[PDB]
């Protein structure tokens, strides 16, 4: 009973010290696990999907709001540990351009969910507003037949809870390309809306 | 040694997997296989059921490597869950290989090969495609449990180990 | 006396609190009821305005004193999710607040820090009030010894 | 040779690491969702976690036995130092020791120093009596257990997110007389 | 910035020794401070813009927009306006209204639970003759209900039933309490003989200090 939405408490500063019950460091401890116990996680988030859903839009839609609350937690722990607690830090730039927070997606956000750094990062030459974030191999879904591609979308999922709690909100979806030897390839294609754009328009 | 026709069965029924792939030819799969699966799902319980009379004990039953396939899956000699069960059966046109797991579940490799170490060679093989059904099937979320395998990754999952081998 | 808070971004408070010094028992006279949540609403405004801007009137997440209003110097900080730190500065007299930005920055920071500690609760949905006592122990030994 | 030994080496190879972090933050997001979509009814959701957790370890154990190759455990303590020693160290990064016995050895209590499926988690206050939340493992403590067929059942005591001092499991076994005929 | 000086000019007008008639100029100065928030977030902000506005708007005297901004401020009922010390300006903002053109169907239709039509015979010699339902013979039902407000002199008068057949009542002048679930005591139907087709009924009209208002129907379903 602190903070209810009904007043605001008056106390004295420098009284006297209260109890200590719980604190945990913030930093990450180097931890691993197998892939085959977060694939099966993995698989039976599907599978209940599966079974409680009628048809495949609004299955997509459930399963990027589960991708939706791990990017919106985040965001803030890996940028307050990429401007790393009590020892003395100074924070990062906050960036606010389009193309730096890709940049961070696909250098910090990629290297710390997998051991491995984002593939490749480019543009759409047809149309502005359009950007592709495409990988070689998806660790997450490589045991589910090529096929269907809705369960590729909680990674992206991840990324419009990414890109909407950081200010510039936007919507995702997936599709796969079969280029090259990679049979499955995955791109991610970003729609922002056109509200932003100008924003970035009114800044020359 | 060499594998030519790839059979997968229930744990208690009829099987799930059957391939006749490497035989460039056309021959019957039609519901025949259904018969044959059962009818080796009974002979395996009526084959362990009769006992000679030796009484004695394991003094044993583990293989070694011989860095079959192509990093293996495993670096180390194993064990195995089937003491007192069907292990080949030999003809004149082919020699089939069974392994099972000791979840019950079994796994027929059917060898064109004609006439100790088929033996080892045939359980490292089959214990690495019992690895990739455990890491490409059971995983699927789509893939329901005691159902026929409908998975295409598995296909060239198991036809590249096969032409690995030879 | 200094009134704290952290506004949502669809302007709505998770944390509210107000801390005095012990001299004036009773603290901010008639301003506490009216005046303090209508100014910082007000700030809100040119706190929105500068978030997006590049070059300000470095590094984006503080920033200094925003406004000086009825002798009260109001000072904000915004963290990366667009949590907003507006915290007012008051006094019988007019009052320093750069000379303590070796020090408020630091407890910007450190409450930054408390804020990601709540936010990683997978049961703490955003839009709602931060309704723990330990939060409110944290910040007032944080508010004692960065006065 | 002992088991205690060749765990950390099948932990070198063919184990490809995953940060558990991601592995606590999708476990949130589902149990967060569950608590979510039941009204606030938090004794449904310790059942349907355990009927994911069945699910989960009924086709966990034909990937644990692919792995690493093992006899049967012929003796009910040599399933719990083969949960306490290759089980929860090949898939996950924890060793669990085994205290507690039942005197007539049906019951075995595996003793959990830290949880790392539970790191930056606190409860809300009105569920703080009725969901165990790492239920999880239960269920997979059934489902591999049962397809071994050893016909157990596997239930808390306590747990250090609950206030208690310690999180442990309680399994015992009911009967098994069925096996592989081979 | 806007809003904090239309606030400051309305709390300039307030203070004021004068008196100033009606003008149109504060009706789309009322409209925009409430459209200035997003009203029809912060809620104690909301409170205290509207807490004003019914005081401006008192002292106009147009008595249509104090009952309307109370009539507004009823949806912020069950929690920051405390245990009737600020319910009981919103009292002495309500009763010049409801004594006045105020005439709306009592600010929120969740008042009534669920009611059982039982009837109690008392002999064994005479029971159900015949050839879910209720199968009612000559007694007496129930009904019980409540409200949730902090305010006291919530009163009911006169509760009556719909269109069905010749069940009536009698008197019902007493009061209900403040926050709990006062049982309003026996009815009293004096049913009337008709066919025996069945055909439930939502549910009763309860008029509080005013004319018989409409149904408000039964809680979490139609409660049939």
């Amino acid at each position: 009973t602190v903070g209810p939405k009904q007043a605001i408490t008056s106390e004295a500063s420098t009284t006297y010290i209260p109890s200590r019950i719980y604190s945990e460091s913030l930093l990450f401890k180097r931890q691993e696990a197998s892939l085959s116990a977060m694939a099966f996680l993995f698989q039976e988030m599907i599978s209940q999907l599966h079974r409680t859903c009628k048809t495949a839009g609004d299955f997509e839609t459930k399963l990027s709001d589960y991708g939706h609350n791990i990017g919106i937690r985040l965001l803030e722990l890996l940028n307050f540990r990429a401007s790393v607690s009590n020892y003395i830090t100074k924070m990062r730039r906050r960036d606010l351009k389009i193309l730096d927070i890709l940049q961070f997606i696909h250098g910090t956000l990629w290297s710390y969910l997998f051991n491995h750094v984002s593939d490749d990062l480019v543009k759409s030459s047809e149309r502005d507003n359009e950007y592709m974030i495409v990988d070689n191999f998806p660790t997450l879904t490589q045991f589910i037949p090529g096929e269907n591609v809705s369960c590729e979308y909680f990674v992206c999922g991840i990324i419009k809870g990414f890109l909407f709690n950081a200010g510039f909100p936007c919507g995702v979806t997936a599709h796969r390309m079969p280029q090259g030897g990679h049979s499955q390839r995955t791109v991610y294609l970003i729609q922002f809306d056109r509200q932003v754009l100008d924003r970035e328009g009114l800044r020359f | 040694m060499a594998i030519e026709t790839i059979l997968v069965i229930n744990k208690s029924g009829g099987l799930i997997y059957q391939r006749n792939f490497t035989n460039d030819e056309q021959k019957l799969n039609s519901n025949e296989y259904l018969i044959l699966a059962s009818t080796l799902h009974g002979v395996f319980a009526i084959a362990s059921q009769l006992t000679p009379k030796a009484l004695q004990l394991t003094q044993n039953t583990i293989p070694y490597i011989p860095y079959v396939g192509m990093d293996d899956f495993f670096k180390e000699p194993f064990t195995n869950w089937n003491k007192s069960g069907l292990r080949q059966l030999c003809t004149d046109q082919f020699t089939m290989f069974i392994y099972q797991t000791l979840t019950g579940l079994k796994f027929v490799a059917i060898s064109s090969s004609v006439m100790n170490l088929a033996i080892q060679i045939a359980d490292n093989f089959l214990r690495k495609v019992y690895c990739l059904y455990s890491d490409y099937v059971m995983k699927d979320p789509s893939y329901s449990m005691e159902m026929p395998i409908r998975s295409n990754l598995f296909d060239e999952k198991v036809k590249k180990m096969v032409e690995n081998l030879q | 006396p200094q009134y704290f808070a952290i506004i949502g971004k669809k302007d709505n408070p998770v944390y509210e609190i107000e801390f005095t010094n012990a001299e004036n028992p009773q603290g901010f006279p008639q301003d506490l009821k009216e005046l303090n949540p209508f100014i910082l609403h007000a700030s809100l405004d040119i706190v929105e305005d500068l978030q997006w801007q590049i070059n300000p009137t470095t590094d984006n997440c503080y920033l200094g004193k925003v406004d000086h209003f009825y002798g009260l110097a109001i000072t904000a900080y915004i963290s990366y999710s667009g949590m907003k730190f507006v915290m007012i500065h008051g006094n019988s007299a007019n009052s320093s607040v750069v000379i303590d930005d070796n020090n408020m920055r630091s407890f910007y920071q450190e409450v930054h820090e408390l804020y990601v500690k709540t936010l990683m609760n997978p049961f703490y949905k955003i839009t709602d009030p931060i309704r723990s006592p330990a939060f409110d122990s944290r910040v007032r030994t944080l508010a004692r010894k960065h006065l | 040779r002992s088991l205690k030994a060749m765990g950390e080496e099948i932990w070198k190879n063919k184990t490809e690491k995953i940060n558990t972090e991601l592995f606590t933050l999708t476990y949130g997001s589902i149990v967060a969702q569950l608590c979510q979509d039941y009204e606030r009814d938090f004794n449904k959701v310790n059942d349907h976690l355990y009927s994911m957790g069945y699910n989960i370890g009924c086709r966990l154990i034909e990937d644990f036995l692919a792995r690493t190759a093992l006899p049967r455990c012929e003796n009910l303590v040599k399933t719990s130092e083969v949960l306490s020693k290759c089980a929860f160290k090949i898939f996950l990064n924890i060793t669990p020791n085994i205290t507690n016995w039942s005197h007539n050895k049906d019951t075995f209590s595996l003793i959990l120093d830290e949880n790392p499926l539970a790191d930056f988690v606190e409860l809300p206050m009105d569920a703080m009596k009725s969901l165990w939340y790492s239920n999880i493992l239960c269920g997979v403590l059934k489902g591999s257990l049962e397809m071994v067929q050893l016909d157990c059942d596997v239930w808390f005591v306590s747990d250090i997110l609950r206030g208690d001092s310690q999180t442990e499991i309680k399994v015992k076994l009911n009967r098994i007389l069925k096996d592989e005929i081979p | 910035k806007q809003l904090f000086v239309l606030r400051l000019l309305m709390v300039a007008l307030l203070a004021t020794p004068n008196k100033i008639a009606w003008h149109p100029d504060y009706r789309t100065l009322i409209d925009t401070i409430i459209e200035l928030l997003n009203i029809n977030t912060w809620l104690i902000l909301q409170k205290k813009i509207l807490q004003l506005c019914i005081k401006v708007s008192r002292k106009i005297n147009d008595f249509e927009y104090v009952a309307k901004f109370s009539s507004i401020l009823i949806t912020k009922y069950t929690h920051l306006l405390n245990q009737s010390e600020q319910d009981a300006l919103f009292k002495e903002y309500i009763q010049p209204s409801i004594t006045n053109e105020s005439i709306t169907s009592y600010w929120d239709p969740f008042i009534l639970r669920e009611v059982v039509i039982n009837r109690i015979l008392d002999s064994d010699p005479t029971s159900n003759e015949i050839p879910a339902e209720f199968t009612c013979r000559v007694q007496n039902p129930f009904k019980f209900d409540f409200t949730i407000n902090d305010i006291q002199l919530d009163e009911e008068i006169s509760e009556f039933c719909e269109i069905d057949r010749k069940a009536v009542s009698y008197s019902g002048p007493y009061n209900v309490k403040a926050e709990s679930i006062r049982s309003i005591t026996l009815p009293l139907i004096i049913k009337k003989p008709t066919y025996k087709k069945i055909y439930e009924i939502s549910c009763l009209k309860i008029s509080i200090l005013k004319l018989p208002l409409q149904k408000f129907d039964i809680i979490n379903d139609s409660r049939r």
